[PDB]
């Protein structure tokens, strides 16, 4: 550091200010500032660099923010009692057992063992903790990691949600596959693509919700030397990410929750029905309809 | 060089040593150690280093060393060898599971935690922190195997998984093999399936 | 998932060995098959992975009398691959009879690659529509692995003869293979020669070796459809989830295919979303219009750009088409790719499910019709004579496609309330 | 203890030498055998030591008619043994036949190293099968050291003659040899010329000097499978304990053999084994599959990879392999040899009970019954004739085999709770 280097610069100003006879705010405020630039550029010269803060600021994303595809939907095939009530006594091995397993699948041989998956269903008890290089970053405290697993559980539903149905998808598939099929209840109207598309374009926004801010903020870093400027863009960052993602408390984020977990009702039912059968799905059909034309009518509130 | 030495005389040569008193008396041992339990051996180590080595960890590598010898009773009993077949598959029914022990303790404890040890003494810059680092290896082999925790719940089915040896080296009865061992290996397994966590590499066997 | 691959004709053959070469020039192999050490990118869903230095791509390279297949031995991508599957007519019936007789070897070369490898997806077929050693064969293994493994997706690759009138048997061998694609495979990827050619004679000056310059364009399309599920993105990233999103109805599974730099041989999102739109950046040839559109962008892509665009398309009254459905045009993105030369940064894609292709397929719905009054130009082959001795199963299809016809014209209107 | 190595055959005599070539090259001795001062080593269990400077090999040499011998003389190897054991048919019955009259002296020469040396553990075989001057002798010389020493160990190492289809008398010679391999030896270490062949077609450009390159790659092998037994490990460092783990029934112990560097002419664990358990690294040539594999490291190896390395082919599914008993795969290390230039640091090993090579055996056992049914191919040569004059005794080998070949088929299943 040049800070023993220009210590007794800045030692000169402070033992002149005493001799000063009279107290200004004018000579004070320089000396503090001149203080202030070199010291914040002493922390921004060692954090960028040789702690690869914009290489981190990528492995955040991608296991954290969902910016990785390939472990969150292996962990969540290879899970099936989460699904169901967890004890907390043989779980919370388990996971992080089935997580490296699935991490494991395709590269990730490079170590990918400092996450941890705790748990306190078993989705919503599910959290990834992330443990920092403290000496060496600062700026990534406990309620940082806090609001990102808010973002993170919040994720997880929807691709949960999400895979359910395009893999119950196999109408065309199987279902009417060499088959004829007299089909006048077997069609329901076809609001699978309907609760796709709820799904998918809300999916398409967080795209962007993610992309412009992440662009930004690995570009702001490069500009400025003062530590002190990343603090105010990371607590933007993460201020739009909650706002954009809709997980303030509303109404809105309210009808959310409600439109995913009527997805989920609807992929059960296409689950356990079958291929071409009756087995009295009309009346959960008929519950399950006019539950989603009514909270269609919901999401009218914010379009008009 | 007297580490080097002290770590070689347990753990090659001294297995054929073991091998001829399977097949006893007190001073016929001596003559050719100069060329189930029980034994004493020690060795005379210098004064300048006697501020270093202690008295009780000529008993540490005492207790280790008879614990070895008990693995090495083990291997030879099932080398003794080379009802019609029936015998022959209550071997491979247990060659697998005593074979995986041996390879356990070797390689994953006292060859791994050697090394690191190694690594080790020769960044010794004082006296007292090559003390402290000696110790720090002594009262963790001492936790590896299994001798001061919980040695009344896991350590006494290791002692009746030996057993199995025995009754198979007497046989020269087969139903009585498999149930004592369909017993006592999920009375390890139960025990150890909550688990440091490192048991589950020699129980996936 | 992991997709495996089969290709057979001739041509299809060589299409599928060019595809090999741009793949092994996308990915981090050597032409050897070496890895090298320059390299973000999956090598599992096309390439089965050993050791051996030598990725081996998940081809099944069937053959009838090899002639092209000593042409694909004289090259330095021989270490790429040797599974040993190359075996030894001019008709679908002949060409499907020659099928038959041989089901049970080239189904244990299939069954091979089934043990081989243990998470199973999908299965491309790259085949060449009424080509003479590729009709015939083509659909019955599409019949048989589509009877065989109803957990699979079914793709194809598909090329569509068409000359402007000579074979006088391809509007049968066609109708066949439409019925076997429209019942036993879940998504055709269709394409044309005519339109293809017309594009290359606009960019190049080419008119005898058209050939070995469309190979190049369908390449180019067919690693550009790929790189979605090769390279990891989170929309459609999987063969299920992609084709999920494509069929509105279940008798439509054709894909309209499009790229946006015509000749290669700076840019916003508007510029190539409306250069898109247009009929000269798309590659296959009343109202006839589009049901559902998906484009994909791969280059350099400002997110909030891409938001305008589309707002932009919706300004323009582009927008002339009218199904019965809400179910929209679509926008994805993906990374344009590293590791190779890389001009024209920003490069598109389109799939889209468009009527104006059953005007193609009501020609050889006409031209079959004109023969069928003829009878002088099935050409009598005995080995068809015996498979088929009253010829109804032709007539059959042609019902089969007829009504595929009439769900097309209903499909085009807003008035799909009742069956076409 | 002490190992003593015995070689016939003109082509086991050009392999043994070699060997101890490529052993004087690996210990800490001279071309003349003078001790080199530069170097951990044990030259006990394969070399007499005097204070003579030149330590002798424990090797017996034997052979008939020495033409092959005189060029081992014309070498400076010459001043490394000098045992004077050197002494002057056509099948299995003749050679058989000519070992019988002459038995008392080289088992004389037997008693003399036998008495030469105070502690002792096992005979080494170095013979081919059906090779002329090795059958017969060999197979007689391996009846009588079994039934005069109950209480060592044999081992041998031997190649399989296979060309494809000439020598006639090849299926009666090997079919003998292999009844006397499974009743006189309590382990074999099987080779064959073809899969060495292939991969030395692979590696160089070989056709006609074939010969002269596998006796290079069969060396290597044999001094890789005693590298655990003269540089001191401490598992299966001597050759009972090796044995004991490898053997799960008594009519099995034929042992298969791979390397993992197929050219010499950086590496963890797991890309090791990946590259082990593939069929081109492994030398030796329905479903079958191994009971029992055992591997080898030689290399800079760290040790908790080793433990990730098996737990990678666990979660791979390369484990398609089902026998009766829990007995599993296997691991072991030995370090790499310093003290010679040393290239391709990291180097593995197998020893594995395999049971593809029973298709081999059938081959035999095809070719002689056929041969069997013609009556024209036993050549009637008189001691043959004399020696039985029925030739029950081939019948009741084949019916051994037979026997071994049910065994083998019924140790192929996960149901061996009855005999097969």
């Amino acid at each position: 550091s040049i800070l023993k280097n220009q210590e007794d610069t800045f030692a000169a100003e402070l033992h002149r200010l005493k001799q000063q006879p009279l107290f200004s705010l004018v000579d004070f405020e320089q000396v503090v500032d001149r203080i202030r630039s070199t010291v914040a550029e002493h922390l921004w010269k060692l954090m960028v660099e040789e702690s690869d803060l914009l290489g981190q600021l990528k492995i955040i994303k991608d296991f954290y923010l969902l910016g990785r595809g390939e472990l969150f939907q292996a962990f969540i095939d290879t899970a099936q009692h989460m699904l169901k009530t967890p004890p907390t006594a043989v779980t919370e091995h388990d996971v992080n057992v089935a997580f490296q397993q699935s991490a494991h699948k395709v590269l990730l041989d490079d170590d990918n063992l400092l996450p941890l998956l705790h748990l306190t269903s078993g989705w919503a008890a599910l959290g990834l903790s992330y443990k920092v290089q403290w000496p060496l970053h600062i700026l990534f405290t406990p309620a940082v990691l806090e609001k990102y697993n808010v973002v993170f559980k919040y994720l997880l539903s929807v691709r949960r949600v999400q895979a359910e149905l395009q893999h119950c998808w196999a109408l065309q598939m199987q279902r009417k596959h060499l088959k004829s099929n007299q089909t006048d209840a077997i069609k329901w109207r076809l609001r699978n693509h309907m609760a796709f598309l709820v799904d998918n374009l809300q999916y398409y926004l967080q795209v962007d919700v993610l992309e412009s801010q992440f662009s930004q903020l690995l570009h702001q870093i490069n500009s400025t030397r003062d530590f002190e400027s990343i603090r105010l863009a990371h607590d933007h960052f993460l201020s739009n990410l909650l706002a954009q993602s809709f997980i303030l408390l509303k109404p809105v984020f309210h009808c959310l929750n409600e439109i995913l977990d009527l997805c989920h009702s609807f992929c059960s039912l296409v689950s356990q029905n079958l291929g071409p059968l009756d087995e009295r799905g009309a009346a959960q059909l008929s519950i399950l309809v006019k539950g989603f034309s009514r909270q269609s009518s919901l999401l009218f509130k914010i379009l008009s | 060089e007297y580490l080097q030495a002290m770590r070689n005389f347990f753990l090659d040569t001294m297995y054929d040593f073991y091998t001829s008193i399977f097949d006893q008396n007190v001073s016929f041992l001596n003559v050719q150690l100069q060329e189930l339990d029980g034994l004493t051996l020690s060795y005379k180590v210098p004064w300048p280093v006697d501020i270093v080595i202690s008295l009780e960890c000529q008993k540490i590598y005492n207790q280790v060393f008879l614990l070895l010898l008990q693995i090495k009773w083990a291997k030879y009993s099932l080398d003794v060898l080379l009802q019609i077949h029936r015998m022959f598959l209550l071997r491979v029914k247990l060659m697998h599971f005593v074979n995986s022990l041996h390879n356990y303790i070797m390689t994953r404890i006292l060859h791994s935690t050697g090394l690191e040890f190694q690594h080790q003494v020769e960044e010794a810059k004082d006296l007292d922190q090559l003390i402290k680092i000696h110790y720090r290896y002594l009262s963790t082999i001492h936790d590896r195997c299994l001798l001061r925790e919980k040695v009344s719940f896991v350590k006494e089915a290791i002692m009746k998984v030996l057993n199995l040896a025995l009754m198979f080296a007497d046989g020269w009865s087969i139903e009585k093999m498999e149930s004592d061992f369909k017993n006592c290996h999920m009375f390890l397994v139960t025990i150890l399936n909550k688990a440091f966590p490192h048991l589950e590499s020699l129980a996936l066997s | 998932r992991e997709i495996i691959t089969l290709q057979l004709g001739q041509c299809g053959n060589q299409i599928g060995f060019e595809f090999w070469k741009q793949l092994c020039a996308e990915h981090g192999i050597s032409p050897e098959g070496i890895v090298e050490e320059f390299a973000t990118d999956r090598k599992d869903v096309f390439f089965y992975q050993a050791d051996d230095e030598h990725y081996i791509p998940r081809a099944v390279l069937l053959d009838l009398e090899p002639r092209v297949i000593h042409s694909i031995l004289n090259s330095p991508y021989a270490k790429l691959y040797n599974p040993e599957n190359i075996y030894l007519g001019n008709n679908w019936a002949s060409g499907f009879s020659q099928g038959e007789k041989i089901h049970e070897d080239i189904f244990d070369i299939i069954d091979r690659e089934a043990d081989g490898s243990d998470s199973l997806e999908g299965f491309v077929l790259c085949h060449s529509i009424a080509g003479g050693t590729g009709s015939g064969l083509g659909s019955y293994l599409l019949e048989r692995l589509n009877d065989r493994y109803p957990k699979k997706l079914v793709q194809t690759y598909s090329v569509f003869p068409n000359q402007d009138e000579d074979v006088v048997v391809q509007p049968y061998n066609s109708l066949l293979t439409l019925k076997r694609l429209t019942q036993n495979a879940d998504c055709v990827v269709v394409l044309d020669n005519t339109a293809l050619n017309r594009i290359a004679t606009d960019r190049l000056h080419i008119q005898n070796p058209s050939f070995s310059q469309i190979n190049q364009l369908v390449s180019t399309i067919m690693s550009a459809s790929t790189t979605t599920l090769r390279y990891p993105g989170y929309m459609n990233n999987d063969l299920i989830g992609l084709i999920a999103s494509l069929i509105p109805t279940p008798r439509l599974h054709f894909l309209m295919t499009g790229y946006t730099p015509l000749t290669t041989d700076k840019t916003t999102v508007l510029d190539v979303m409306r250069r898109l739109l247009q009929p000269k950046n798309v590659m296959v040839s009343t109202n006839h219009c589009y049901i559902a559109i998906l484009n994909i962008i791969q280059g350099e892509v400002d997110p909030t750009q891409v938001h305008k665009s589309l707002q932009r398309i919706r300004e323009r009254k582009l927008a002339n088409f009218i199904p019965w459905g809400p179910a929209s045009i679509q926008v994805a993105l993906s990374r344009k790719s590293p590791y190779l030369p890389s001009a024209h940064r920003v490069s598109g894609l389109m799939m889209a499910n468009h009527t104006s292709i059953s005007s193609l397929f009501e020609r050889t719905c006409r031209q079959y019709d004109k023969l069928r009054k003829r009878e002088a130009f099935l050409e009598q082959f005995r080995k068809e004579d015996m498979f088929k001795d009253n010829f109804d199963e032709m007539d059959t299809s042609r019902e089969i496609v007829q009504q595929l016809i009439d769900e097309y014209h209903a499909a085009t209107r807003p008035d799909y309330i009742s069956w076409g």
